């Protein structure tokens, strides 16, 4: 198979802003897969954030977000959604979307394949 | 059916677990892929259907041994077990669930996937492989895995080695002795032959006359054949030729350049004499000398397999 994911919607943001990241889909089955965010922090590496079941009955996030970030998702259009608020300095990093959820301290299953989006919480 | 597992939702203590794979079919238990609806964490988990009492405590057992040796990154991380009464069971089957920390897979699989291994993989596979079986050696009382296998080597989401499968584990040494009759020792290896393969053997359990001890050396024996494998892609005693496994008749490649700084180590942990092998102490302390030697940290994760 052939799995193509592009994400968008990142940029220069200041602290306490908002921001709404996007991602579509190609070459699998997006209603068949539970769907997450993952960011690389500098000098931390990569971490889940949050994720969505494939029939968005469920949505999950990690500590750090609660409250703040809700996840969405369209299977019509194989589009995946991220609506972040009150940002902090420490969501800064770089977000993509994967397949699959997490294992034990919010590691990832799968590995990001796309260039991912840059997010900078920065006071200009 | 064990495959028309998949789908259902299984409720394990607090957890509410989504069945959505099969990760491995072992005749008795399944493995499944396992994702809690409540919280998104993914799980490996092992479903046991059976009545035989063997099996039932042998489980058990297997339950007890991951506890001793939880939180140990080497060690695939037990997360938790539950089992239910025949009685109370939906299929009257008794019911034992298994459950750890999901992993990337198995190494053979992301071995072959990648010429050939260079001295820092095979040094980074190797030790990581080592302390977790000094952590079991550790134990009191001492864990004996047995069943040592490239098979049984998982690879971490984090890309780090995690050793799997503890079913076959034991804590118990035995000792042949001058009072052990002709036939102890004819029904002893009639019941190492039922549960293991010739090509895993060791000469301590097919020759019962030796009076060789049967313990912790097991293990040794079986990384010294593990080193050999990463190396020179292929078991050193594969056919299983149970003479040249008591002989200790194998044969290094001749004119290797490449892997020689592990000769060393491989000629002494295939001692024929379990007392004349290495303990597991000795052997990460001379990779932590050749990791030391070739500036590379051993225990650092191995980005070439990921
Ligand atoms: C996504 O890949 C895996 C992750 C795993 N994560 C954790 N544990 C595994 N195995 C395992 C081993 C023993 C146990 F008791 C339990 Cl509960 C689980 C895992 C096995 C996995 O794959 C199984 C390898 C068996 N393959 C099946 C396909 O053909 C080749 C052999
Ligand atoms: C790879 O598996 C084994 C290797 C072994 N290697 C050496 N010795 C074993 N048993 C044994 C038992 C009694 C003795 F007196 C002596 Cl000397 C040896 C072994 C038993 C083994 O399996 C024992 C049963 C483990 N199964 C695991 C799940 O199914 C039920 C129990």
């Amino acid at each position: 198979g052939q799995v193509q994911l592009q994400e968008s919607g990142g940029g220069l943001v200041q602290p306490g802003g908002s921001l709404r990241l996007s991602c579509s889909a190609s070459g699998f089955k997006f209603n068949d897969s539970y769907m997450s965010w993952v960011r690389r922090v500098p000098g931390k590496g990569l971490e889940w954030v949050a994720g969505i079941w494939e029939d968005s009955s469920a949505a999950h996030y990690r500590d750090s977000v609660k409250g703040r970030f809700t996840i969405s998702r369209d299977n019509a259009k194989n589009m995946l959604y991220l609506q972040m608020s009150s940002l902090k300095s420490d969501d800064t990093g770089l977000y993509y979307c994967v397949r699959r959820g997490y294992s034990g301290d919010y590691r990832p299953i799968n590995n990001p394949s796309s260039q991912g989006t840059q997010v900078t919480v920065s006071s200009a | 059916s064990q495959s028309d597992f998949v789908g259902q939702t299984v409720e394990l203590g607090e957890l509410r677990l989504r069945v959505r794979r099969v990760l491995a079919e072992g005749g008795f238990a399944f493995v499944y892929e396992a994702q809690d609806v409540g919280s998104g964490r993914e799980y490996a988990l092992k479903r046991l259907l059976s009545n035989e009492e063997e099996k039932n405590r042998a489980i058990i057992q297997e339950v007890c041994f991951m506890k001793k040796l939880s939180g140990h990154p080497n060690i695939v991380q037990f997360c938790s077990a539950a089992s239910i009464g025949k009685e109370e069971s939906d299929t009257g089957q008794a019911e034992f669930l298994l459950l750890t920390e999901l992993c990337k897979g198995q190494l053979v699989e992301f071995l072959k996937k990648m010429g050939p291994l260079s001295c820092d993989t095979v040094l980074k596979i190797f030790y990581q492989t080592c302390r977790a079986v000094q952590h079991m050696h550790r134990q009191k009382p001492p864990i004996i895995h047995r069943d040592l296998k490239v098979e049984n080597l998982l690879l971490s989401n984090q890309g780090t080695i995690k050793l799997c499968d503890f079913g076959s584990a034991t804590t118990i040494s035995h000792y042949p002795d001058y009072s052990w009759s002709a036939q102890r020792r004819a029904l002893v290896e009639e019941e190492i032959t039922r549960n293991t393969t010739p090509m895993y053997r060791t000469p301590e359990i097919i020759d019962l006359y030796s009076n060789f001890p049967i313990g912790e050396k097991q293990d040794i024996w079986a990384l010294g054949c593990i080193l050999y494998l990463l190396c020179f892609r292929q078991h050193p005693f594969e056919d299983g030729a149970k003479l040249r496994i008591v002989n200790g008749k194998y044969s290094i490649p001749p004119h290797d350049t490449q892997y020689t700084v592990f000769h060393s180590l491989i000629r002494a942990m295939l001692q024929v004499n379990p007392e004349e092998r290495l303990s597991i102490a000795e052997v990460v302390h001379q990779l932590q000398e050749i990791a030391a030697a070739r500036n590379v940290n051993p225990k650092s994760p191995i980005t070439e397999l990921l």
